[PDB]
RNA sequence: CCAACUUCUUAGAGGGACAAGUGGCGUUCAGCCACCCGAGAUUGAGCAAUAACAGGUCUGUGAUGCCCUUAGAUGUCCGGGGCUGCACGCGCGCUACACUGACUGGCUCAGCGUGUGCCUACCCUACGCCGGCAGGCGCGGGUAACCCGUUGAACCCCAUUCGUGAUGGGGAUCGGGGAUUGCAAUUAUUCCCCAUGAACGAGGAAUUCCCAGUAAGUGCGGGUCAUAAGCUUGCGUUGAUUAAG
């Protein structure tokens, strides 16, 4: 029903080394989840306060206008964690580029940049390919002399 | 030092039940080196004290089972 | 021997020694008057503006 | 809800001839009658409908003697016919459980029968040396002097 | 680890002694200079001989270098 | 304000001896909710010193080879030990380990490479970040010397030595260790 | 015959280009050789060599 | 409210449902079901005396979110860490002649029907009244 | 190396093809007049069928 | 046309960081030290000089000089044996030596890449149905971002069983049986089952490899391939203590 008000909705990514998970951050009503299930029954489970972290220290009640769901492609089990997390850190920040001024991206990134540079900011680091004469991707294999 | 007595005598188990509820630090490693049982009825008979409501759940976690004393306050 | 164990802040970093870079060279100062001062040499990363303790306070100056 | 202890309690059991510990649940217990393994352990006591989890200590006379009968024999008892040891023996052609001594005495029977007919692993096990096509020039050292 | 090779060094003498008067003391601007001033090959060597040019922007702007 | 482990405010921990101040980092700024971060900490030096000790020492735990990647194991084990200090004292548990972190630091250490007065020469003193290197590394090689044939669980070895070694009777191995080093420090003192 | 898979058209094509050189660098050796370039028409293939003396070719 | 599987335990859905399968016994249990060893890669009997039931159990789920799974890939699903010893370890297959029975178990149980192509999805009487149970374990947690 | 001796050296040829793609809905007698245009060894371009 | 669009996929051009800005240094020289902006303020490898070693390879090569051998052939086909034999020593490498474990049952997330032939005949496999496993038959798709295939990998995680016992740790050794490969498995090709259950309880003198997605635990994928990986070469996951001398 394309009727009132449709699509006032940016979507968003995180990656972390090959896992990318985009939120599709609607308007509605404090709704958050992954592939359809939600934030708390997730698989790492001790990691449980860090994929709900930034709803905690910035608010349920001040972010329950949307209707986040997030699809997962790539990654682990600690990587895809991180990667939704990323995603649900700034795709609120994008919601409040745009649909809202400045003024609340200004009251939420100076939360999010001044703990963990990481929330936001994409991971520089990669796989660093083997090389051709050790077992991994420094060393070598063990020298022998008699 | 060895194969350290399943299946309780009465000599001990009358001496389980009257403090082993009292005092806060109760682990299966722990009531199977200060008692002379071997284990894997530490993880018995905490079980049952815990069926009656002497002792208290904290952790259910399949590695550590946390249990503490009644609340005597 | 019966002394205060006394915590120290150091002057500049003053390089390596100890034949292998293991040692350090700090210079602390002893907490109460800033004149009083003596070259030392502790082991372990230094981070100018620390404040290290000294098990005793008479012992050697580093010079052959 | 074994709590404390019964008044019985066979200390060590006697079983056929290895004697297995009191002080075990059944299915790891018996494993040290040669021919009743870990695995070969848990058809036994779930063909003769008997249960898992107690130890070998409060076992008595009646549930023991359905569990030595069908393990005495177990291809009459609905247990299938390539889980055994001396399957297709080369004496009989039948499907042939062996237990105790027994176990010890095919064994030794596969040897001398080799050793009989003078064929390649009959010299094997004859001579100090391994039979399965293992190299011996680095390994299998501390068998010989 | 920083310092510039001659070739860096060599061929920003020529920028600043011949067009001096088009320079300034904007990184940006210079870089479009050389852009289309002389036949730079990549971009990697190119914003790296802009990058010793308002160096000496900011150089020659006050003393008598070697200009 | 941060409930590390969804509890246990870094309000009340008050860094106390004056050494070691600005290396302990369960500071207002520098307090998290659980210590499983992205490190990024030897790049350059001295970043390793504002890292919160809470991930430094879940870090320093998963040692040889089985336990190795294993990072969301070795910090359930930190998160059981620190609550089975509340079973024992009572207390907000960062604050014992941080007077663990005091009381196993060593001072005295010897250094030579060549000739021996007891393989090394020269004792010198401590920057106030290696003692705390050592601090942590104590307190896992104690706790895992009286975990390997003992039916005790490692959650509760950790939960016993640290406190053991944060009064200090000499009977956690960061004690009795920890004192031999600076006793033989002082035999060529 | 039937038709067959992409990397393998590549080697085939490949392995046509090295297999003239050797052949026309042993044939044409006294000639200034050097090279061959081909084009593949599917009409009447065109192939040229780039020989020094286009006399003794 | 509207309660799927999705936003239910799913660990504890299996229980859910390996107490239901057990208790409303149309289900077929093979005769040979003790003597298994379960998909090779391990070496014990299962240790559960109904395991039947909690495998018919985790076919119907993943069968829930994906469709169409034939025997093959039901199979390579269920395998695991094959230790071979001295030799380094792999990944191998799970049995098909135990996942085939099973497939066939809720196919007399009607809750999985044949497809287009090879493969089997659940019918969607399949799907109405494991979400019941899963509205039923949802508010067994709160109770 | 073409002995066995020497001191472990791997080199990696490696071969990267690119490739593209176009539809047509048109008469494919101009079919022709798409391919003779250009002699360039450096393409291998394909005819699918117009049979539709 | 009975919808648009490119954030995520694929690339294509181009833009992007240069030690530019701010401070302390030094001959206000080249530059160094951190800070601010920033995705990033050392991504990692390929190629690689002059002059040489009596380095190795004549068993890759109809690259090759000379010598030797030339039909009772060092040519070459055919069957069998050996290239694998064991009082001993040496070098790479896997599994381990448990409780941070091991079982059993659940829950689970990837990247790199290969695949049917002019010769040479035999590939990737979905599914269906017979087997307690290894497997067997019919039906298909794929010359491939078109099919295997969102590659449901392992570790992990939660759930139960086991408790410091040479034990359910270890699985060498070794008996019997079952199938697949093939012209042939015997001197066991491989795979599967049941049974057997050795040392091994953290390692002497000495020594290697490596400091950021790094060591390492952890699997998958090529290559050799009919059967074939404890090897090698690539891949991703998990992921560090210590160092800036
Ligand atoms: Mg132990
Ligand atoms: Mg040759």
């Amino acid at each position: 029903m394309p009727s009132k008000g449709p699509l006032q909705s940016v979507q968003v990514f995180g990656r972390k080394k090959t896992a990318t998970a985009v939120a599709h951050c609607k308007r509605g009503n404090g709704l958050i989840k992954v592939n359809g299930r939600p934030l708390e029954m997730i698989e790492p489970r001790t990691l449980q306060y860090k994929l709900l972290e930034p709803v905690l220290l910035l608010g349920k009640e001040r972010f329950a206008g949307v209707d986040i769901r997030v699809r997962v492609k790539g990654g682990g089990h600690v990587a895809q964690i991180y990667a939704i997390r990323q995603s649900i850190s700034k795709a609120l920040v994008a919601y409040y580029q745009k649909y809202v001024d400045e003024a609340s991206k200004k009251e939420i990134k100076d939360i999010l940049i001044q703990y963990d540079r990481t929330l936001l900011v994409a991971d520089p680091r990669r796989c660093e390919s083997k090389k051709f004469g050790g077992p991994g991707a420094r060393a070598r294999y063990q020298k022998s002399y008699r | 030092k060895l194969n350290n007595l399943v299946l309780f005598d009465k000599a001990t188990y009358d001496k389980l039940c009257k403090e082993v509820p009292n005092y806060k630090l109760i682990t299966p490693a722990v009531v199977s080196e200060r008692l002379k049982i071997r284990g894997s009825l530490a993880r018995a008979a905490l079980q049952e004290l815990l069926s009656k409501g002497l002792i208290k759940l904290v952790s259910k976690h399949r590695a550590q089972v946390i249990y503490t004393r009644n609340t005597k306050g | 021997r019966v002394q205060p164990i006394k915590l120290a802040r150091v002057t500049k970093v003053l390089g390596r020694t100890g034949s292998q870079g293991q040692c350090t060279q700090v210079r602390v100062e002893f907490m109460d008057d800033t004149s009083r001062s003596i070259i030392r040499n502790v082991k372990g990363p230094v981070r100018e503006g620390d404040v290290l303790t000294l098990l005793e306070s008479e012992r050697e100056a580093r010079r052959l | 809800m074994s709590l404390v202890i019964p008044e019985k309690f066979q200390h060590i059991l006697r079983v056929l001839n290895t004697n297995i510990d009191g002080r075990r649940k059944i299915a790891f217990a018996i494993t040290a009658i040669k021919g009743v393994g870990r695995r070969y352990a848990h058809v036994v006591l779930r063909k003769a409908d008997i249960d898992l989890t107690k130890r070998a200590g409060e076992l008595t006379e009646d549930e023991v003697e359905r569990v030595i009968t069908i393990m005495q024999n177990p291809r009459q008892y609905k247990i299938p016919d390539w889980f055994l040891n001396r399957q297709k023996d080369v004496k009989d052609g039948k499907y042939s459980q062996v237990l105790a001594n027994g176990l010890d005495n095919k064994l030794r029977e596969d040897l001398e029968r080799l050793k009989k007919i003078r064929a390649h692993r009959g010299l094997r096990h004859f001579w100090g040396l391994r039979v399965r096509g293992q190299h011996t020039k680095t390994t299998g050292r501390r068998g010989r002097t | 680890g920083r310092v510039r090779t001659k070739t860096v060094k060599k061929a920003a003498r020529v920028i600043i002694e011949k067009y001096y008067t088009r320079l300034g003391n904007d990184f940006h601007t210079n870089k479009r200079v050389c852009e289309e001033i002389a036949i730079i090959p990549s971009k990697k060597l190119r914003n790296k001989i802009a990058g010793y040019v308002t160096h000496l922007m900011k150089r020659i702007q006050r003393g008598p270098v070697r200009g | 304000d941060i409930k590390l482990f969804g509890k246990w405010s870094t309000d009340d921990v008050q860094i106390n001896d004056i050494s070691l101040q600005d290396y302990i980092a369960v500071k207002e700024k520098y307090a998290k909710y659980l210590p499983h971060s992205a490190g990024r900490y030897a790049a350059k030096r001295f970043r390793k010193a504002q890292c919160p000790i809470v991930e430094r020492l879940t870090n320093s735990m998963m040692m040889h080879g089985r336990n190795n990647g294993k990072k969301l194991m070795t910090v359930r084990i930190v998160k059981h030990a620190f609550e089975i200090i509340h079973l024992l004292t009572g207390e907000n548990p960062l604050q014992v380990l941080v007077n663990a972190i005091i009381n196993s630091g060593p001072r005295e250490d010897s250094t030579r490479i060549g000739r021996a007065g007891t393989v090394r020469r020269q004792a010198v003193d401590v920057s106030p970040l290696r003692r705390v290197n050592q601090a942590i590394w104590l307190l896992c090689t104690g706790a895992r010397e009286a975990a390997f044939r003992n039916i005790k669980t490692i959650a509760e070895c950790l939960a016993d030595e640290l406190i053991n070694a944060a009064k200090g009777s000499s009977n956690s191995y960061a004690i009795k260790k920890k004192d031999e080093l600076e006793r033989v420090a002082k035999s060529n003192r | 015959a039937v038709q067959i898979s992409k990397k393998r058209k590549f080697v085939a094509d490949g392995i046509f280009k090295a297999e003239l050189n050797e052949f026309l660098t042993r044939e044409l050796a006294e000639d200034g050789y050097s090279g061959v370039e081909v084009r593949v028409t599917p009409t009447r293939t065109e192939i040229i060599i780039l020989a020094t003396r286009t006399q003794n070719v | 409210p509207g309660v799927t599987v999705k936003d239910v335990n799913q660990q504890e859905f299996v229980r859910a449902l390996a107490a239901f399968l057990k208790k409303s016994g149309k289900l077929k249990v093979p005769e040979w079901v003790d003597t298994v060893k379960l998909a090779k890669h391990k070496e014990l009997a299962p240790y559960d005396e109904n395991w039947f039931y909690t495998r018919a159990a985790s076919t119907a789920r993943h069968l829930y979110l994906r469709g169409g799974a034939g025997v093959g890939s039901m199979t390579k699903i269920y395998g695991g860490r094959q230790r071979n010893g001295v030799m380094p370890s792999h990944f191998s297959r799970g049995s098909k002649s135990v996942a085939r029975r099973v497939l066939q178990a809720l196919e007399g149980l009607k809750m999985v029907e044949k497809d287009q192509d090879g493969g089997r999805k659940l019918t969607p009487q399949g799907q109405r009244d494991l979400d019941r149970i899963a509205g039923q374990v949802a508010a067994a947690n709160k109770k | 190396t073409p002995c066995g001796e020497g001191s472990k050296t791997w080199d990696r040829f490696q071969m990267r093809i690119h490739k593209r793609l176009i539809d047509l809905h048109s008469p494919s007698e101009i079919v022709k007049q798409i391919t003779s245009i250009s002699i360039e060894p450096g393409v291998e371009v394909e005819v699918t069928i117009a049979d539709a």
